[PDB]
């Protein structure tokens, strides 16, 4: 297999079962001696996929209104960016159906559920297929594996038949993931010194490269 | 490797360490010359070196820290004082040398040298050769006094 | 111009110099550790490198630090003197 | 908890709780009745 | 005990040499620190036998000097006899 | 490395007290058992002999001492945005006196409530925690009431802490033992980060709000600091080189940030105080040495130094093999490190203590004299506090932990084979400093009893003048532009430049002469300091054995006698060193408080005219008064004793109340020094004896105090019956002058 700064230490433990897996921690913290609290291995993983998959669908939806605004399809009032679009009101502030913070309550109790289900199957696999939800808990029994559920509700198109053709899609998930988060860090960074979105930004750069830089930039 | 401080003549089980400070070459010859120290020499005449050298340094202080130090009388008051301090000196020797030593007994000096060869040992640690180390560090003292005192204010010497 | 100035050219001729001194075993590294006599004894770090002399990312990032401090002292002293 | 309630009934506590309210109850009858000198009744 | 210093008299020379050498070099104003404590020496010898007053720059030149010179001779007797024992 | 869930939480163990100890755990037959449980309560060492478990119980108790820290400092700051008169103080520092705390109005006692300004009616304070708040830009209460819940949510995250790195995950022993990586980030985490971190905030906060208050505008017309930020515009006008932004930095063009770092040194003639610049310049410079200083030792990458390889190549003809097993020693024992620790944070504390009143750091502070001496004498008794337990551990240390056989080292080897030598050089050091130095003053207070002043060691009759310490001072006050170009001012006052700086109409520094009584009292603070390191070094040396008890090792580190044969064995323990090493450090920091007040009130604090005459305190009176043991007693202690005793019926009576406190506090601590265990047992028999006759004889068999239980209470007591006498003398003294 490809090997990306990988290490004497750093290869005693990364055999390759994981996906996504090129050897590479310099600062050892999947070690598994000792592990304990926060820092394991298998939560370590969960981990670097669920923030891939959420920074997957941060990262299209920050620039997506924005692309469109200047594609003249969505009204110019929708067409903020993503700072300015309620996120941070001292930046700026769009008035929705209901006040900024009636809406976080909202969000924070469903998103509660839903983070809470997802944890207690972490803790106790196949334990939220048990008790009477709605009748929905007929395929919420999960997989054995936390990070790929699976079932009738998480894999729909029943993708992923063959267990080669799952391990590629897999690996493709992960690059995809680790690319998004990249991005993420881009656009906080990007905002943060040029003021501006960042279509804006790769708009900017494509009429001058030159005098539309890091170099004039910062 | 080279070490510097070893046991007293190499009997670790003294109590004691030999340094530097003990058993430099200059510093083992300047200690073995002094009168103190010359256990074949009549104790007498060591008695005789030691008063003359503790008296004539005697006159200094008394002479320039007395209560007469300002007055035209600083100097005898300065020499009485310190022949006084020679007399009760003598006085405390001839007492511990009454009191330490009996008639008739023999040395109690160490009669074994460093590298353990035999020696006669001092004279001075008797009540006769205590008695003469006695009546020689008065006469010494004594007469280092009035030497201290002639030189500073009979010849009028550029002292200072 | 800054590009052909005086400092610019300090501080490239010293961080080169320092690289250099440490990939061609003029000076300590991962692999080469300084003894009490000041010589240089081989060592091994368990870190992959892929160069053919061993020299490491940490090599390379302590050698451009010290370059650059020993630039900067030579860059404000001479400009103190007015020499530049 | 029977263990709580334990630690609650040792030597310090209860002495602490105890001279806390006495304090206290001092505190308020002296603030209803300030310099009292006499028993005039 | 006897010889505790291995004498070797070419330190005194080998030591004074190397002071003088480096703090001849004239980087202070266009004075050097061994100029200015011989400067000093023969500016107070102008008035023997008075001392140097309290307010003199000699004390300053004579410690500061005599401070490198004992560490030359101190570093230099170290080197001397450590080659041989480590 | 840790250990998931060691330890289970519950209260089973609060009901069951002692059972940490099996000895503790049985039952309280007699009232012994009671004082056993406290005094043995954070010995983990006598718990278990697992290092390990000792290293997770040090590891979370710090975590709670951090949280008791956190929530005094909450204290002290919402306190400030409460009850106090801050605002009031910020518009007029020189003729208010601050104050945050009042007092309920319940049995006569808001007579402590005086006036202090501004409308405001509390009890002033001496901390100077509004010198602290004006230096950092504060302006109003919303920023304190801010601090102060910020403060409290930081002690309730201490707290969580303590309790998860112990109960939930507990680091392994090997985490505790790697020392160069701990060195590393206490190095350039800790302190280089924090540095930089406060120059940032001193550069971007404190300065342009400083300025802006120096040069007379009202506070609340002030810009508020994030306006500062958003608006480069207005740094731009305060300072015109922020126009150009960081490329100086980056260019190596750090001339032109000359306006905001610079070198000056001296006082601003405005507040009296340090210039900020010079301290944001300092900061910067300490931040970045400390980064530097962090890269040092050896990690996983290879390149470094070893601690052990250091250690081992130091040896010499006269040490043998040096410090060779050093390293071994002490990354197993924590007492060793505590007394190491302990000995450089006492030394620190008592550096801290002198460098501040010389050098004030903080705006309108020399001009507040109670504050100053307020600040000096307590950083004094903590320092010498401190200097004490190093002793105390090093003793425990060389008790317990001291094993050759598996942990031998040459040069401690070395030093316990010549002790006696060192005991009788320091034993003959101390009488010789105790002759020469009390008896010059005897010698002048018996010549002026007899009527001859010309007989005297004085700067009139007989003059010993220190002239080494003068010619520092004529060096550091020629130091700029000679030895130190780049300064303009000296880094003191003190040195004897010539200058006086005056902030409405007091004296907040000058130089300060030196003469006879100066030279009698170093060589007292001299003689002071070597009796003390000889009881304590002595204590340290013969903890194991002496010609006297061969083996005083097997009988422990606190044991009383060893019975009265050999002529009588009293306090041979190393416990009862540092119990006879408190008195005289006791004795040491009160000589060294009461001649800083003195001098202090006598050559520099005063009053300065229209016309440029200063008139002093106490009139000049330390030169020709202190040199005698009865000027001390009549110019110093009944003459400025006067105010704490005509303080009833003020608002300073409570320091009036605190003197006599304290006397009876005092007093009371030398019937448990004089007296002995076994009259106090036989006099409870018969106090026993009506109680049986009554039927109330307790079932737990009352006893008398242990003997070492007996001297720590009269060491206790003496302590804090002498410090708070001293305390509220100096209050009540310095509040009315
Ligand atoms: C061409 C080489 C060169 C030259 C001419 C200088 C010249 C100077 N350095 Mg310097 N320096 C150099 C290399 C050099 N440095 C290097 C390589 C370093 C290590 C990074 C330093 C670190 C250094 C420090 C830390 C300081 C100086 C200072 C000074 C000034 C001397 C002030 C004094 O009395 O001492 C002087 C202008 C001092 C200075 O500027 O103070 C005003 C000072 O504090 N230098
Ligand atoms: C600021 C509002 C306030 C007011 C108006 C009161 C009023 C009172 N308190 Mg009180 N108290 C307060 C705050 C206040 N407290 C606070 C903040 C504390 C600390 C937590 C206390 C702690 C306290 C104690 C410990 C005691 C009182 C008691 C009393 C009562 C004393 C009269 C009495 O003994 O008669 C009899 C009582 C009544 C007629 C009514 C009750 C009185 C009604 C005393 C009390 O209730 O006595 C029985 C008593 O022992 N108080
Ligand atoms: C055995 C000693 C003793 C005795 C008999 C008293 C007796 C008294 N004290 Mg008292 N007191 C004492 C010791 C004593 N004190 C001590 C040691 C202190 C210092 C802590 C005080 C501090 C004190 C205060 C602060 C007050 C009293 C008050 C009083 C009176 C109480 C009025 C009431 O209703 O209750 C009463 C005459 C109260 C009063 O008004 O007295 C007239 C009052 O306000 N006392
Ligand atoms: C740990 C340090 C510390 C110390 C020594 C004090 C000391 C004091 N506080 Mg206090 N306080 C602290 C921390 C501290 N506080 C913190 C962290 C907060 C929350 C931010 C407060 C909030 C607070 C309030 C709100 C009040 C005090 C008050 C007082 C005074 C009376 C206390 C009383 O009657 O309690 C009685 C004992 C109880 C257990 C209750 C007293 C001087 C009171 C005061 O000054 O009244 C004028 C008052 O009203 N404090
Ligand atoms: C860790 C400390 C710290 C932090 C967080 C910042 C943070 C910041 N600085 Mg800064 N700065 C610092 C230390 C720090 N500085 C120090 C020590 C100096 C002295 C060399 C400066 C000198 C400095 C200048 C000259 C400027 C900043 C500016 C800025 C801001 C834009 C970047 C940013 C808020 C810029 C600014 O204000 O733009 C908003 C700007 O022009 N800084
Ligand atoms: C960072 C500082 C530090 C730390 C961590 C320790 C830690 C330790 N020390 Mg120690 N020590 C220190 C500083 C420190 N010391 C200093 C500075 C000194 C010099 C004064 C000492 C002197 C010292 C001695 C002499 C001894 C220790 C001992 C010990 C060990 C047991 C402590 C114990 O059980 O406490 C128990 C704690 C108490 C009994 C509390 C004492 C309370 C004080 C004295 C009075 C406070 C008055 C208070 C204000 C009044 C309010 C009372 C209230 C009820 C109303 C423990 C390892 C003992 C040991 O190792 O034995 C083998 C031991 O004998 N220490
Ligand atoms: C005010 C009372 C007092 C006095 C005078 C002393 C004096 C002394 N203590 Mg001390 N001590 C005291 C209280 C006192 N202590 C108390 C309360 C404690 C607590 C228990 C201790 C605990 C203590 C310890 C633990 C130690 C001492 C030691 C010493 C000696 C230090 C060495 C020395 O030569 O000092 C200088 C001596 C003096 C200043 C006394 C001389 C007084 C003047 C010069 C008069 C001289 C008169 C002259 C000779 C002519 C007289 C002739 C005659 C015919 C009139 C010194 C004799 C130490 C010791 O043994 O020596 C190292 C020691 O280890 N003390
Ligand atoms: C209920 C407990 C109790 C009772 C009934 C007595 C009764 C007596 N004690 Mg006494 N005593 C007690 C507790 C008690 N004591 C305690 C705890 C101590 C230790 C501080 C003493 C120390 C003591 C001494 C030193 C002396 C007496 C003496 C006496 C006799 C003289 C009368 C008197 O008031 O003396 C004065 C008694 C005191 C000042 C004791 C202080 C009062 C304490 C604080 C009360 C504690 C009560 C206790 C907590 C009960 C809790 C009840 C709860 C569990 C329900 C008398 C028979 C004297 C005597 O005749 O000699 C034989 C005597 O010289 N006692
Ligand atoms: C005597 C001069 C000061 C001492 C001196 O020369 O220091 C240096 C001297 C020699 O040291 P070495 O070179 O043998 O060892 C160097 C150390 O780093 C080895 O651990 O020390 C001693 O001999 C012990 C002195 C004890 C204290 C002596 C009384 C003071
Ligand atoms: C041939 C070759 C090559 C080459 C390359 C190179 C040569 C590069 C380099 C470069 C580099 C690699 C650089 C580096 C650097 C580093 C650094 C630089 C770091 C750090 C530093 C610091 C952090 C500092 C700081 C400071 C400050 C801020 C202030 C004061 C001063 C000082 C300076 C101290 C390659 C590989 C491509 C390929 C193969 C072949
Ligand atoms: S019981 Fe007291 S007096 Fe007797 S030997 Fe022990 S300490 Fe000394």
């Amino acid at each position: 297999r490809p090997l990306w700064f990988a290490s004497s230490q750093s290869l005693s433990y990364l055999d390759g079962s994981l996906p996504g897996d090129y050897g590479f921690d310099p600062l050892g913290l999947s070690d598994p001696e000792g592990t304990g609290g926060f820092i394991e291995p298998r939560w370590l993983a969960y981990g670097e996929i669920i923030n891939g998959r959420f920074a997957m669908l941060g990262a299209a939806g920050a620039i997506a209104p924005e692309i469109l605004g200047k594609a003249g399809l969505i009204p110019a009032e929708t067409a903020l960016p993503w700072f300015q679009t309620g996120v941070i009101p001292p930046a700026g502030t769009y008035t929705y159906w209901a006040d900024n913070y009636t809406l976080f309550v909202l969000e924070m109790a469903l998103m509660g559920f839903a983070e809470h289900r997802r944890l207690q199957d972490w803790y106790n696999p196949g334990s939220m297929g048990k008790q009477y939800f709605l009748g929905l808990e007929k395929g919420l029994a999960g997989s054995g594996n936390p990070a790929y559920p699976g079932g009738p509700f998480f894999n729909p198109l029943g993708f992923g038949k063959d267990e080669k053709s799952l391990k590629e899609l897999k690996l493709k998930e992960v690059k995809n993931g680790r690319l998004a988060m990249l991005a993420i860090l881009g656009y906080f960074i990007q905002g943060l010194v040029t003021g501006v979105g960042p279509y804006q930004n790769l708009l900017d750069h494509l009429a001058d490269p030159v005098n539309n830089n890091v170099l004039t930039s910062l | 490797t080279f070490q510097v401080v070893q046991p007293i003549n190499g009997d670790p089980f003294i109590g004691s360490l030999e340094t530097p400070v003990t058993s430099s070459p200059l510093i083992a010859w300047y200690l073995s010359n002094l009168p103190g120290y010359r256990t074949a020499v009549n104790p007498l005449l060591r008695g005789v070196e030691v008063g003359l050298a503790h008296g004539f340094f005697l006159v200094g202080p008394f002479v320039k820290a007395g209560p007469l130090r300002n007055t035209a009388y600083a100097g005898s008051a300065g020499s009485l004082a310190a022949a006084g301090l020679v007399v009760i000196l003598s006085m405390c020797l001839t007492i511990y040398g009454i009191s330490s030593f009996k008639e008739g007994e023999p040395s109690i000096a160490p009669s074994l040298t460093l590298t353990g060869r035999k020696k006669q040992p001092d004279q001075l640690q008797t009540a006769d050769g205590w008695a003469k180390f006695t009546g020689g560090f008065f006469f010494g003292g004594i007469s280092g006094v009035t030497w201290a005192y002639f030189l500073l204010y009979v010849l009028d010497l550029p002292y200072f | 111009d800054f590009i052909g100035s005086s400092t610019n050219l300090i501080m490239v001729t010293s961080t080169t110099l320092m690289l250099f001194a440490g990939r061609f075993g003029l000076a300590p590294s991962a692999n080469r550790k300084a003894t009490a006599g000041l010589r240089l004894e081989a060592r091994d770090s368990g870190l992959q490198t892929g160069d053919p002399a061993g020299f490491t990312l940490a090599d390379t990032l302590a050698c451009g630090t010290v370059g650059h401090i020993i630039g900067v002292g030579v860059v404000l002293g001479l400009k103190n003197i007015g020499a530049i | 908890m029977r263990d709580l309630k334990t630690y609650l009934s040792v030597a310090p506590v209860l002495s602490t709780l105890w001279f806390g309210s006495l304090a206290g109850l001092l505190i308020e009858i002296n603030r209803l009745f300030p310099d009292a000198l006499t028993f005039p009744f | 005990e006897r010889n505790w210093l291995r004498r070797d008299l070419n330190v005194v020379g080998f030591g004074l040499i190397g002071w003088l050498a480096p703090s001849s070099i004239p980087a202070i104003n266009g004075k050097s620190l061994t100029g200015l404590f011989f400067d000093s020496i023969g500016t107070e010898l102008a008035h023997f036998p008075t001392p140097p007053a309290l307010t003199s720059q000699f004390w300053l030149w004579l410690v500061t000097w005599h401070l490198g010179l004992f560490l030359c001779l101190t570093f230099g007797q170290i080197g001397f006899k450590g080659r041989t024992e480590d | 490395l840790v250990d998931r869930d060691p330890i289970k939480t519950s209260f089973e163990e609060w009901a069951k007290p002692g059972h940490f100890s099996r000895t503790i755990a049985k039952g309280p037959d007699t009232t012994t058992w009671i004082w056993n449980l406290h005094a043995d309560a954070h010995d983990f060492d006598s718990h278990t002999s697992d290092l390990e478990e000792i290293s997770r119980k040090v590891f979370s108790a710090h975590f709670g001492q951090l949280s008791i820290i956190f929530l005094w400092l909450s204290g002290m700051y919402f306190h400030g945005a409460r009850f106090s008169n801050y605002e009031a103080w910020l518009s007029d520092p020189t003729h208010i006196g601050p104050s945050a705390q009042v007092v309920w109005p319940i049995v006569g006692q808001e007579i402590l409530n005086g006036d202090v300004g501004g409308g405001f009616r509390g009890i002033q304070i001496t901390s100077g925690f509004f010198q602290i708040w004006r230096a950092s830009g504060i302006t109003s209460e919303l920023q304190l009431y801010c601090t102060a819940i910020g403060a409290l949510v930081f002690a309730a995250l201490m707290l969580f802490a303590g309790w998860f790195h112990y109960h939930k995950a507990a680091p392994k022993l090997a985490w505790f033992q790697d020392v160069e990586s701990m060195l590393n980030h206490h190095l350039a985490g800790l302190l280089g980060l924090g540095s930089l971190s406060w120059a940032g905030h001193q550069v971007h906060v404190s300065l342009p709000i400083n300025q802006f208050l120096n040069a007379g505008v009202d506070p609340k017309e002030i810009p508020l600091p994030h306006e500062f930020i958003l608006n480069r515009d207005l740094l731009a006008q305060l300072y015109p080189s922020f126009a150009e932004g960081a490329t100086p930095f980056f260019t190596l063009n750090w001339s032109k940030y000359s306006e905001f770092l610079t070198f000056r040194g001296g006082l601003d003639p405005v507040t009296g105080g340090l210039w900020l610049t010079d301290i944001a310049h300092h900061h910067l410079a300490i931040a970045i040495l400390f980064l530097i200083a962090g890269h040092m030792y050896r990690t996983n990458w290879g390149i470094g130094h070893g601690i052990k390889d250091i250690l081992e190549a130091h040896k010499g003809p006269f040490t043998g093999q040096g410090h060779k097993g050093l390293y071994e020693i002490l990354t197993t024992s924590w007492h060793a490190q505590l007394s190491l620790n302990l000995a450089m944070l006492g030394s620190l504390t008592i550096i801290v203590a002198h460098h501040m009143y010389s050098m004030p750091p903080y705006p309108y502070l020399a001009t507040d004299y109670a504050t100053q001496l307020s600040l000096f004498t307590h950083h004094m008794w903590i320092g010498g506090f401190l200097i004490v337990g190093a002793a105390a551990h090093a003793a425990i240390f060389m008790v317990r932990d001291y094993d050759p056989t598996n942990r031998y080292n040459d040069l401690l080897d070395r030093v316990l084979r010549h002790r006696d030598a060192i005991i009788s050089h320091l034993n003959w050091v101390c009488i010789f400093l105790g002759f020469h130095s009390f008896g010059l003053y005897i010698h002048n207070d018996t010549m002026s009893a007899l009527g001859r002043p010309q007989d005297m060691f004085s700067d009139t009759a007989i003059q010993l003048q220190p002239v080494f310490a003068q010619w520092i001072q004529n060096t550091h006050a020629l130091a700029p532009g000679v030895t130190a170009p780049g300064e303009t001012a000296s880094t003191s006052l003190t040195w004897g430049g010539g200058e006086l700086v005056a902030v409405g109409g007091k004296v907040a520094l000058l130089p300060i002469p030196l003469g006879t009584a100066d030279f009698l009292v170093h060589h007292i603070h001299a003689f002071t300091i070597h009796v003390t390191v000889l009881i304590l070094l002595k204590g340290v040396l013969f903890a194991r054995s002496s010609r006297l008890i061969p083996d005083k090792a097997n009988l422990g580190f606190r044991f009383p006698c060893d019975g009265p044969g050999r002529g009588g064995t009293c306090q041979v323990s190393a416990w009862d060193h540092v119990f006879l090493g408190l008195f005289w450090m006791y004795n040491a920091i009160s000589v060294v408080i009461f001649h800083f007040s003195w001098k202090m009130q006598s050559d520099v604090w005063g009053s300065i005219s229209d016309q440029g005459v200063v008139t002093h305190i106490t009139g000049g009176n330390f030169a020709q008064s202190s040199i005698t043991i009865n000027g001390w007693l009549r110019d110093f202690l009944w003459a400025q004793a006067s105010q704490v005793i005509q303080s009833y019926g003020s608002s300073l009576s409570a320091y009036g109340l605190f003197f006599l406190g304290a006397h009876f506090v005092w007093a009371f601590s030398l019937m448990f020094l004089f007296s002995g265990r076994g009259y106090w047992q036989e006099l409870i028999e018969s106090i026993v004896w009506a109680h049986n006759k009554l039927k109330v004889a307790p079932a737990t068999q009352p006893r008398a105090l242990s003997i070492i239980q007996g001297r720590a209470v009269g060491v206790t007591h003496y302590l804090l019956g002498g410090i708070a006498t001293t305390w509220a003398f100096f209050l009540a003294r310095i509040i009315a002058v």
